[PDB]
């Protein structure tokens, strides 16, 4: 059947006309099929053969198993047609669907071919039968339905499909009907004899729109779904002696794609073999932290884990824990400890931050998330002082708010590991640290004076204004006393010190983190460079 | 019969993705669009349609208000609503005594949109979890928040509040987007009364926040006042003077650092010269005075930056070249985004007040996190364009009190 819904008009982009492309002569075999094809079509109403008018065309193909498919190649009509509304946002996540006591799968065959194209339209896809050695003129043919490969199906589809259930939607609000690509899924809370009879009036309120139409593990969309709980579809991992990047690359998917509800699974030490340029056969030597991954990640897999669905009369509750190196991993429930989610953040805001930093942006994360799936926030339990969070977020220069949290006492917990004096320290050293560049030879000293008459100039290679001024602070951190008082003029270096970091990719920063943290007090300033400030000026003549 | 509305040659309609919403704000939206589609002022669109702009709801009251981000919209018609039919901004608008704000959106949904431009205007309200479709929409009236709407509703505007300011040549009344700005020099209760009067004209068409800009003053950079000095203090106030004067001409510094001549201790108190002193005094004078030499250009986009001061304070600047300082401001007094997204529409009505245009802000916050909250809290019916930055963190105790 061809659906009597209405159609939905279509233009092309402006300023251009339909295709026109020529068809190039097949094989008699070829054609044979194509005519045995189009006429089968041609009865049902799916095409209609036209006048020669119509300037259109476009080139149609055929290949077969043993028998024949037409393929017609929209390429040139598409980059003609406009664009449309995208078909989808987003898939529906499982942890955000509800139980349902009764599911039934049904699928529309005959899926485009089902529904009408604007006839205002059909011109365009008009297409060519050649004759034997293109004698003779070929069959021309138009379609009157949605052709497939053609850019609007997709979006016209979905969208006479949603025209089509909305009666049956709102005359039964109860049962869910999920519309992916020809697939109706069908969900309904009632008992299994009163739902199959909601499944026949959706059938024949289907075929009344001229569309012709499972078992509990249904595998979706990467996902094991069942009525009351869902996971993911199972997951292998292969045992291999020699791993190449291809192997380590579909690795990283399926334990990234795992971590949805298997909780912890770790993947940094297996992703920074991948760092390089290597072919995708090469073959990677694990190292000894990546086989120690693996290991863990093989035991977390060992028994299936499954999540749960969303309940919508309670709340959320979101934990989170460190596992170190930057890797944060999270878990989503409503009663503890039946998850409907899990995840891990592992990422790098920045060059350098802190785990205060770095535990505020996997809540921000963890947060639209759930806007996204359950449409509210969680509630937070964080592996964090109300104080350290208070004492950070009121002197640190961004603004931020995480919601509703609590602290839940599961080590390793946040801290800062060191604190920056307020005012400078009496009867402690003041270094009047810089550092210089020329910057044609890449040669720099980093130097320090005292007030209590030190002074010394180490020279790098390598190097630029940026890193020799952090070198000049690690100096004096060096040759100092548990307690010291740094000018610099360096704001590159006073910005990232008073940040209080944590962790960079610069060794040089980790080193002097290493130092801020022995120490017990430190007082950071800045004044302006060439200004004539004292000491200022005497550690820039010795650099 | 409606004004044809061309977009700028060569640019397409908005495709901005819309945001994820709250099951709260889905409902409210909900509510909201089938009303407006019963009373014919939207319409459902189908896939023919690619474009879209996001939408939120907003609280403003008690009722749930819809907003929609017309933002990209506006950047795409610019030409209409500025050159071809721009309203003019009022120089006495700053100057009036009191200023009172009133919304008259509601008046656009009066005027039929040009029939070829309706499909620019499309919006999607989404679902949770992607489970449903997205709801979507297009307008058949003069949208709220859209540029378009004030430059087309200009003429029966001026119609309206004709009569008033023929009685009241001395009250200034200007018009940016959704809201009406009303000055006059009255007393406060002469103010209000006038403002009544003025509702009841436009209640004659269907049309059913105070603002002191006389108080309005310039927050000057400000030297602290000292008995003692250490080095440090005048380390910090010789890079306090430095940077300002990279803004105000004629700040002298060389004379206080005469007074840091060795290595000398932070902690150690220096005793202060009378010509020290004497440049204080000089100084002082030049920052508690505005900027020389700086003019606002109508041509080029307003800035403002904001810097957090911890303890419920901010400060900000507007300028359109960095350092040329328009206007300097703080704000003061939970929440550090419900506080930030009051500052901005602070600022942003000053700036719509003294120039007729919204500032572009620096905002010193992470993007997500703005994002998500700042729905939570909006009020105004414009928003304004935003990047988001990592403040200086020298600048910070620059413009600190
Ligand atoms: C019904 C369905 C099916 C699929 C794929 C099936 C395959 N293959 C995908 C979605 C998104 C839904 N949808 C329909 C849309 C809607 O609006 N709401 C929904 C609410 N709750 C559920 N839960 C649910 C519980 C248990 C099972 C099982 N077994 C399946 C589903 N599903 C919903």
């Amino acid at each position: 059947p061809i659906s009597p819904i209405e159609t939905v008009p279509v233009k092309l982009k402006p300023g251009m006309d339909g295709p026109k492309v020529k068809q190039w002569p097949l094989t008699e075999e070829k054609i044979k099929a194509l005519v045995e094809i189009c006429t089968e079509m041609e009865k049902e109403g799916k095409i209609s053969k036209i006048g020669p008018e119509n300037p259109y065309n476009t080139p149609v193909f055929a290949i077969k198993s043993t028998k024949w498919r037409k393929l017609v190649d929209f390429r040139e009509l598409n980059k003609r047609t406009q664009d449309f509304w995208e078909v989808q946002l987003g898939i529906p996540h499982p942890a955000g669907l509800k139980k349902k006591k009764s599911v039934t799968v049904l699928d529309v065959g005959d899926a485009y071919f089902s529904v009408p194209l604007d006839e205002d339209f059909r011109k365009y896809t008009a297409f060519t039968i050649p004759s034997i050695n293109n004698e003779t003129p070929g069959i021309r043919y138009q379609y009157n339905v949605l052709p497939q490969g053609w850019k609007g199906s997709p979006a016209i589809f979905q969208s006479s499909m949603t025209k089509i259930l909305e009666p049956f939607r709102k005359q039964n609000p109860d049962i869910v009907i999920y519309q992916y690509m020809d697939d109706l899924y069908v969900g309904s809370d009632l008992e299994i004899g009163q739902h199959r009879t909601k499944i026949e009036e959706l059938r024949q309120h289907l075929l009344r729109w001229g569309l012709t139409t499972k078992e509990p593990p249904f595998l979706w969309m990467g996902y094991e779904l069942h009525p009351d709980k869902w996971t993911v579809q199972p997951i292998v991992l292969p045992e291999k002696d020699s791993w190449t990047v291809n192997d380590i690359q579909k690795l990283v998917g399926k334990l990234n794609w795992a971590s949805q509800i298997y909780p912890g699974i770790k993947v940094r030490q297996l992703c920074k073999l991948l760092r390089g340029t290597k072919a995708l056969t090469e073959v990677i030597p694990l190292t000894e932290e990546a086989e120690l991954e693996l290991a863990e990640n093989r035991e977390i897999l060992k028994e299936p884990v499954h999540g749960v669905y969303y309940d919508p009369s309670k709340d959320l509750i979101a934990e989170i824990q460190k596992q170190g190196q930057g890797q944060w991993t999270y878990q989503i429930y409503q009663e503890p400890f039946k998850n409907l989610k899990t995840g891990k953040y592992a990422r790098m805001r920045g060059a350098h931050t802190n785990d205060v930093k770095q535990l505020t942006e996997a809540v921000q994360k963890i947060t639209t998330e759930s806007i996204v799936i359950w449409g509210k926030t969680p509630k937070f339990k964080l592996p964090i002082q109300k104080e350290t969070w208070e004492t950070w977020w009121t002197e640190y220069w961004q603004a931020t708010w995480i919601p509703e949290w609590e602290f839940v006492n599961t080590p390793p917990l946040v801290k800062l590991w060191y604190q920056l004096e307020k005012e400078p320290i009496v009867g402690a050293e003041t270094f009047y640290v810089d550092g210089a560049a020329n910057r044609e030879t890449k040669l720099g000293k980093a130097g320090y004076v005292t007030n209590r008459g030190r002074q010394k100039v180490v020279t790098l290679t390598d190097t630029t204004n940026q890193k020799t001024e952090l070198q000049a602070i690690y100096l004096a951190l060096q040759d100092s006393g548990l307690e010291v008082n740094i000018v610099t003029d360096s704001q590159y270096a006073l910005g990232i010190i008073q940040a209080q970091p944590d962790q960079s990719e610069s060794e040089l920063v980790n080193q002097i983190i290493e130092q801020l943290i022995k120490k017990e007090k430190v007082y950071l300033a800045w004044v302006p460079a060439h200004k004539g400030i004292g000491g200022n000026e005497q550690v820039d003549k010795l650099v | 019969e409606t004004v044809p509305v061309k977009l700028k040659p060569g640019m397409d309609g908005p495709k901005v993705k819309q945001w994820p919403l709250t099951e709260e704000k889905i409902k409210a939206l909900v509510e909201i669009c089938t009303e407006m589609e019963k009373e014919g002022k939207i319409s459902k669109i189908g896939p023919e349609n690619p474009y879209n702009t996001p939408v939120f709801a907003i609280k403003k009251s008690t009722k749930w208000r819809k907003l929609v981000d017309f933002r990209e919209l506006n950047k795409r018609t610019q030409d209409f609503w500025e050159v071809q039919l721009g309203i003019p901004h009022p120089a006495g608008l700053k100057k009036k005594k009191s200023v009172t704000v009133l919304d008259v959106g509601d008046a656009y949904f009066s005027v039929p949109l040009d029939e070829d431009f309706r499909k620019y205007t499309a919006f999607t309200i989404p679902s949770i979890n992607n489970e449903t479709p997205g709801i979507r929409y297009q307008y058949n009236v003069l949208p709220q928040g859209w540029k378009g709407s004030p430059a087309i509703f200009q003429s029966s505007m001026t119609k309206i509040l004709e009569p008033f300011r023929k009685q009241n040549p001395d009250i200034v009344i200007y018009q940016y987007m959704d809201d009406l700005y009303v000055g006059s020099d009255l007393e406060i209760g002469q103010h209000r009364t006038k403002i009544e009067e003025l509702r009841q004209h436009l209640l004659r068409w269907g049309l059913t926040y105070e603002l002191h800009p006389d108080k309005w003053t310039v927050q000057p950079i400000v030297l602290p006042e000292k008995d003692s000095w250490t080095v440090n203090d005048i380390q910090k106030l010789v890079g306090k003077l430095n940077w300002a004067s990279q803004i105000y001409p004629g700040i002298k510094v060389r004379q206080l650092c005469k007074l840091l001549r060795g290595t000398k201790a932070l902690t150690e108190v220096i005793p202060l010269t009378e010509e020290a002193e004497l440049e204080l005094a000089e100084n002082r004078e030049i920052l508690k005075e505005p900027v020389h030499g700086v003019y606002y250009d109508p041509s080029k986009d307003l800035i403002a930056e904001i810097q957090k001061q911890g303890q419920g304070q901010w400060t900000y600047q507007i300028y359109q070249e960095p350092f040329k300082n328009l206007k300097t401001g703080k704000y003061a007094r939970t929440n550090d985004v419900k506080q930030l997204t009051e500052a901005v529409q602070k600022i942003t009505t000053e700036s719509i007040v003294i120039w007729g245009k919204t500032p572009k802000f620096k905002l010193p916050i992470q993007k997500e996190t703005w994002e998500t909250w700042w729905t939570e809290y909006w009020q105004a019916t414009w928003i304004p364009e935003w990047e988001f930055v990592n403040t200086p963190p020298l600048v910070k105790l620059w413009y600190q009190l």
